[PDB]
DNA sequence: CCAGTCTGTAGCACTGTGTAAGACAGGCCAGATC
DNA sequence: GATCTGGCCTGTCTTACACAGTGCTACAGACTGG
DNA sequence: CCAGTCTGTAGCACTGTGTAAGACAGGCCAGATC
DNA sequence: GATCTGGCCTGTCTTACACAGTGCTACAGACTGG
């Protein structure tokens, strides 16, 4: 049988071989046997030219803000038209990107398949489906560091469709059409803009994702009209932007970075209302009231002082510019918690409370002590800082009565067990795929199991608690109930799949560039795309 | 006319290739830093120190009853000279944020009061603009006049982002020059006044004014609608007769060709230049004298200090006048390691 | 229709595909389309296993001189059992080899079709081609520079089989059998030692040769026993060691090097011997004879001084230890020539013989306007250095009619046409693969054409060559037709060609080493070696 | 017992490993360069300065009537001491040369004539041995001894290839200790005998030795077969009852357990030791001090100094003897980058 | 028999990587000298 | 008898050049249907 | 039904690369003082 | 009214960790023929 072209891109494209290689390869598994077994080079590009974005004529219902309607543009170039002439801020930095809709429009038409698999499933009629449709869209951004060759940084914007739903024509609290499985394998993470600057500068990282920004904000307005099936249909688009680590939460929310005094991302809390009092607290901050703040810092309407309208508008300094869910990411969500741990049987080791003023060595030998301790028990060599198989190990109630075992009283020994035993049981109620399926027992008892745990930490150890609390520990602690009845799931919405595709991409630049940074990002941001296709895995089963 | 290496002892991460420095009451204070107000400064501007070489920055504060300023990159500096009502002020707009829009609000910046210990306090009272607004645009200029006896501001020239109807995601850092109809502010109250001048032939950007006794000159500046850097000086004639601003125009014949020049004032009227880019591609090199009275502008090419062969073999540098001949120029260090300070710069004075 | 496992090892290796990434496309093409197109990966090693050395049992007639019998060993450890003890000299150096012997009989088996095929043509009987064939061996050895890595010199000894002829059973003076036709092209130049040392220093490059230097001179006097075509016949080899340039032709001669003033490695002339007369002289170096005159030196039988006794032995110093031809080669051969032409023009430009004192400036004068003027006819830019293309372009009679131009006499003109018009006659005569079928005219007349190009330096251009002759200037005029007739051609054994196989290596070890020293060398080895098989040629037809 | 870290000036990529220095008529002389003999030295012997922590190197020449040596790598050094017929000399055999094969030629060096400003002569004959020949072999000991009064030398230890039969391709750089048969060296003529002794249990290798009054001890050495480096300090008597080299021997109870040692002359017979390593993995970093009369060797721990923490924390490290309590010692200097004279030189002095 | 049409192969534009041919310099030695 | 300088010579840096790879592109050639 | 024989996949041994979590210092401000 | 130091805060370096690829290997698992 001769090949289908489709599976030959895939096979050249899924497997990281080159393009030279191929074409030799080819050439010779045709001139050896008789049959034309991978189909030549040109007619594979030729092949591959509507799968990326740019080929499939769509609709918008209204025109849409401030867009040109054009739907045929490939891979514009990122600098978005910079008057080159230097007295101006320098048109140097290099990017390459697709225009956000049509990206959409591309992977939209690329998952007709399940699409059309879901609605044979749901036994739903074809022509009674044309409108109520919902597509919610998980966006990421993130820096990748130092490119490795003998150009460091980099910047890499990418989105990934989490669930389609429909709507027509009830109530339809929800129908889900299609879940994608795996929301955090690299797999499924479509990049839709690189750009060759660094992480930290907010002057252009705000410059060239600019125009994504307006796209996004004129997006959730209109409609979208795609032929799909033969049928063309009307979809909505919801964006639950939560790809982000805390400190670009902070930097595109306007809020100081890092180490501040207004911890929570989304009560109002300080470092001390939220020591003292833990898990007593409501979801406050949003985006257009973050705007409100800073307006409110800027004119400073009532005259006070630095520190006093700092106070007074919760640390609002910066206008923010990119709406972003504020969740919290359960990819770390546990250093902190670990290493708090940590600390809780280093202090525990020696009595803390009746020696509540160590020297810079009696800390020394209490930990050394216990890293000798749980190597005996629990053969955990001594670690720099606690990784995630670290921590998941140790704070198991294994480890906790081994931390008993030099502890010498034994009602603090009760108080940990309990306290290790509420965090267990509290643990994967976020860190779960889907709570709302996998367990959500513990989810009906996290209110009373984390008060518990408030409780047990401010009655036994608030001996450190008075004004200090980690970071992570006031959102593990507060909001995670509200939270995944917010959304659905803590887990599903990791940041970690773009960082799982940050391999890819360096991996992308060391086989396949052009190379010369003109093309160079053009190719690595093709090849990716080509990459991520559910068209190009339903070909590589692999059963 | 001479130069002195400096070096950034700390606080070197904190000045990028647009910025302003204001001169007055002795220290002289930076404005318009990379990235928003950090938490070291909650205000954002400087104070900058200059001791053997080194150059120092210090965190100013703030008063209570002003308003806070986001660091605007490129904008209009006009020295509001010592009167009546509040002497000395700065007039700033309008630049553009470090997220790329543009401020269209005009800020009022004032000294308050001292020390005790090496100290200051500033105020920054926002200053509402009705009219006939401005457009927010950055690059243009802002001047002082006064003229029986009325006490007024010129602005002209700039360049801003496409109109939003144009505007696309593909587009959406082009720049256009501003429609040039020049603007005049009155400072109480904001009653500005926009004029329009058949020698307005284009409005251009980055061009260094100069007004003296209600008479302005403008140098040559930018312009990307011909992409040519005209040699046509300009000098305008403005006169409140109540209540109209009646104002004139006139073209000259010599002006230089020079854009984002750093201007410093050593006399009464006398101006030495600088200058930052002769065209295109090449930077000029050279210096400038320029005085001024009812006649007009009296120039001259004064002594060319030798630069380093570094400075002189970069592509681009910028910087600001320290005042009284002293000025602060800096180069991007263009090689490696990058310290990340990679701004060099270099103290260079007037005789 | 299943594919020959063979060809797929050799579509594994001959396009630098990967391991992991060839399972993943066989897996792909496998479940796609019904059939079974690429064999499985066990299957194909194990099918590998006989192309590497240490598979076909042989006999040697007699036993070999210190060599085990031994027949299956494959990839020996290199140091050949260093004793570690740290107090001697380290055993840090690290390399990985084949046994010479094993290495030989694996590529004769490999060339068994072509022998057969050409046992067909000859319509030579095949019960009486038993005993009379004769293989000629020639080897290359050299270092290669900076492995290009995130370990920095190397040397590579590679061997390839040049010609193999047939003695039964008359005189046979030849009967060539099988004359490989890309005697330069990597694709034939099989490695055999590798090493991770240095090239300068003469102890540790001795150290570990030293045994594949034993081996070849203890296989010069037995004959072998291999089982070929279903008949078990017996081979001779004969080894013309060529694949060195001049400085380790040295370092492995003894002289010193590199600019000496025994220029010389056939003769036995000094610079002013050859300067005065040129191309009269006599092949006369020797290996033998190099070897008792250092016996010569180190006794000084004669109590001469230390400079009188180093003219005496014509500048032999140290013992050599690899017999190696003292063969002319053809790779650059005329960088010299070139240069040389160079001068004569810059200094024919200016007026020589009447100014034989330039200043540092006016040669500087005459060379640029030189520069500027082939630049108006023959379009070439300055350089810096006598590559082989502009010693192509320039050494042509188009460019000397150019010098023309600006020389101001006409007497000199002619000279410098005449002097260019025998070396363009007399250049091919070396260059060519082989004189002796492409261009016989040019080698009967190059002997009168070489006394006439000598007699027109010394009548013309003796201003320069009183005392001075530029080195490869003395081999090309005195024994080129001598080497000729010793060997049959020059350009078939320039090392050029083991040269070729370094952009090889490097691209070995950046996506098949394994990677960690011990192995790595055996890796790239291994694969190097399936590279350069003529066997995995063969199915790489391409039509 | 003080070190000071000297420096190379010039001349430094020919030093290896292994070396011998040549103490006699003040300058000492350095022997076994790395690589053959260049055209800057035709001979190789090299002339060793230290000046205010400087390594300089100058090239030494030859006599007319003397033959040119091999550089010998590992060879073994004996100082024939100043007497008749013509001293002073140093008897050399027999090392390996710079292709890995071995010598089996043993050579006498002397001097000649001087200077006549700041150069010296050398000579260096061949001188031949007769018998019942010694194999050769690297790393064993020659030594003079005079006995009622007849000067010989006494030569054992050392490895070697193995013999010519087992000799494969794959063991070609194994080693194995020669047998042990003492030999004594007539030094003219070169009537060399064979002498075993029934306490001769094994032959060891790289063991420092120390001849005097017709009475030699060997220190402890490194053998490969059982792998031990054994403590049992040998003595040995040779005595020329003519026509007959009769010789004994005893094992005595205390021999330090050291390998490749750098022994400094200071008095007549004190003998002090620097040593080179303890075991096979860890070298030694003490000192030692060893007397000898008719009695036996006198041992002592003198001083050890401090020495630098690149030296300590280094794996190997060698070096020879300056003579008169002064030594240089070498590390192989372990960084980035390799200059690529990677051998860091120390002078260490007694007192 | 000849047009159409495909397909292979050659060539283009780009930077990174090894080489080694010359720049050189300085340092010793012979000479030139104190 | 002892000390410095042009000659030269060779070990060290450096930089013009060749070329490696890569994808994209255009022509030439060879098949295949009329 | 049962064994041999295949086959896919997991696991091992190894350095090299990014990361970011802590080491930290030092420098300004508040405090403590001249 | 003018000057220095402990507190602490934060921007800077560094180093333990995960883990990436790569070939080789061994086990389990599943086909297929008796
Ligand atoms: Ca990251
Ligand atoms: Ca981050
Ligand atoms: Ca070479
Ligand atoms: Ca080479
Ligand atoms: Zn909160
Ligand atoms: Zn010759």
């Amino acid at each position: 049988f001769g090949l289908h072209p489709a599976v030959c891109l895939a096979i050249r494209v899924n497997t990281f071989l080159s393009c030279s290689q191929y074409h030799k390869m080819y050439r010779t598994v045709k001139a050896t046997s008789g049959r034309q077994i991978f189909q030549p080079l040109h007619t594979l590009r030729n092949a591959e030219k509507e799968l990326l974005p740019g080929f499939h004529q769509f609709e918008w219902q209204p025109a849409l803000k401030n867009v040109s309607t054009s739907w045929d543009v490939g891979i514009i170039d990122g600098l978005s038209g910079w008057t080159v002439s230097v007295d101006d801020v320098p048109a140097d930095t290099i990017s390459r990107r697709f225009r956000y809709d049509v990206a959409l429009v591309s992977a939209l038409k690329d998952l007709e398949e399940d699409i059309m698999e879901g609605l044979r499933e749901r036994a739903l009629d074809d022509s009674m489906c044309t409108s109520g449709f919902t597509v919610v869209v998980k966006e990421s951004c993130d820096g990748m560091g130092d490119v490795s060759e003998k150009p460091e940084k980099a910047v890499r914007f990418s989105f990934t469709i989490m669930s389609i739903s429909i709507r027509l024509e009830g109530e339809d609290d929800g129908i889900t059409i299609f879940q994608e499985q795996k929301p955090n394998s690299e797999l499924s993470c479509r990049p839709l803009c690189l750009m060759f600057v660094d992480e930290s500068d907010h002057e252009t990282l705000t410059a060239i994702l600019g125009p994504v920004v307006a796209e996004r904000k004129a997006m959730m307005e209109s409609r979208l009209i795609i032929s799909v099936g033969g049928l063309l249909r009307s979809f909505r688009f919801f964006f639950r932007g939560t790809g982000y680590d805390e400190k670009m939460v902070r930097e595109m929310e306007g809020l100081e970075a890092s180490g501040s005094t207004y911890i929570c991302t989304l009560c109002d809390s300080t470092r001390a209302e939220a020591s003292q009092n833990m898990v007593l607290h409501s979801i406050t901050r949003s985006h257009d009231e973050n705007l409100e703040r800073y307006e409110i810092w800027r004119k400073n309407p009532f005259s006070e002082s630095a520190d006093e309208l700092r106070d007074r508008v919760k640390g609002v300094s910066a206008k923010p510019f990119m709406e972003t869910q504020p969740t919290l990411d359960a990819l770390h969500c546990d250093i902190g918690n670990a290493t708090e741990f940590y600390k809780i049987f280093q202090d525990e080791i020696g009595e803390v409370y009746q020696k509540p003023n160590p020297s810079r060595e009696e800390r020394r030998r209490w930990r050394s002590t216990l890293d000798k301790q749980l190597r005996k028990k629990m053969k955990l060599k001594p670690v720099m800082r606690m990784n995630g198989n670290y921590a998941r190990r140790l704070m198991t109630r294994e480890a906790v009565e081994a931390v008993c075992e030099l502890v010498p009283s034994e009602e603090r020994r009760e108080a940990l067990l309990k306290l290790m035993d509420l965090y267990l049981q509290m643990k994967p109620v976020w860190r779960s795929t889907c709570p709302s399926r996998d367990c959500p027992d513990q989810l009906c008892q996290y209110s009373y199991n984390s008060q518990q745990f408030a409780d047990l930490l401010s009655s036994m150890f608030k001996y450190r608690y008075d004004g200090k609390i980690t970071n992570y520990l006031h959102k593990t602690l507060a909001h995670v109930p509200e939270i995944v009845e917010r959304d659905g799931s803590i887990g599903a919405w990791a940041s970690e799949g773009n960082e799982s595709g940050n391999k890819l991409f360096r991996r992308f630049r060391k086989m396949n560039a052009r190379q010369s940074k003109t093309f160079e990002l053009e190719d690595i941001l093709k090849h990716h795309w080509l990459y991520t296709s559910k068209y190009l895995q339903k070909f590589m089963e692999a059963h | 006319m001479s130069l002195q290496p400096l070096t950034a002892v700390n606080c070197g991460s904190l000045v990028q290739p647009g910025f302003s420095l204001l001169d007055l009451e002795g220290d002289v204070y930076l404005f318009g830093q990379k990235g928003w107000p950090k938490r070291s400064c909650p205000t954002g501007i400087f104070g900058v120190r200059i001791k053997k070489g080194e150059l120092k920055l210090r965190a100013i504060s703030f008063s209570n009853n002003s308003s806070y300023l986001p660091p605007l990159r490129c904008p209009a500096i006009a020295h509001f000279e010592a009167q009546d009502g509040k002497p000395e002020c700065y007039l700033i707009h309008g630049g553009r944020t470090p997220n790329n829009e543009l401020s269209s609000s005009l800020y009022m910046l004032s000294v308050d009061s001292r020390g005790c210990n090496r100290k200051v306090t500033l105020r920054c009272e926002e200053k509402e603009l009705v009219g006939d607004v401005p457009s927010a645009r950055y690059g243009h200029t802002l001047s002082v006049i006064n003229s029986r006896g009325k006490t007024a501001c010129v602005l002209f020239g700039g360049r801003s982002y496409m109109p939003p109807t144009e505007r696309t995601t593909q587009n959406w850092n082009s720049v256009v020059d501003c429609p040039p109809q020049v603007y005049l502010i009155d400072l109480e109250f904001g009653c500005c006044t926009a004029h329009t001048l058949p020698e307005l032939t284009d409005g251009q950007s980055f061009h260094v004014a100069l007004a003296r006794q209600d008479c302005v000159y403008f140098l040559g500046g930018h312009i990307l609608s011909s992409d040519c850097r005209p040699s046509r000086l300009i000098r305008l004639h403005v006169e409140l007769l109540l209540g109209s601003p009646v104002l004139t125009c006139t073209i000259l014949h010599e002006g230089l060709t020079i854009t984002s020049a750093i201007a410093s004032p050593i006399g009464y009227h006398e101006y030495i230049i600088f200058g930052g880019y002769q065209s295109e591609t090449q930077k000029r090199m050279e210096c400038t004298y320029v005085g001024l009275d009812d006649v007009g502008v009296h120039m001259e090419s004064r002594e060319p200090p030798q630069w380093t062969s570094e400075i002189s073999h970069s592509r681009t540098w910028f910087g600001g006048s320290l005042g009284k001949g002293t000025a602060l120029v800096a180069i991007p260090s263009e090689g490696n390691p990058t310290p990340p300070e990679a701004y060099h710069f270099y103290q260079v004075s007037f005789q």
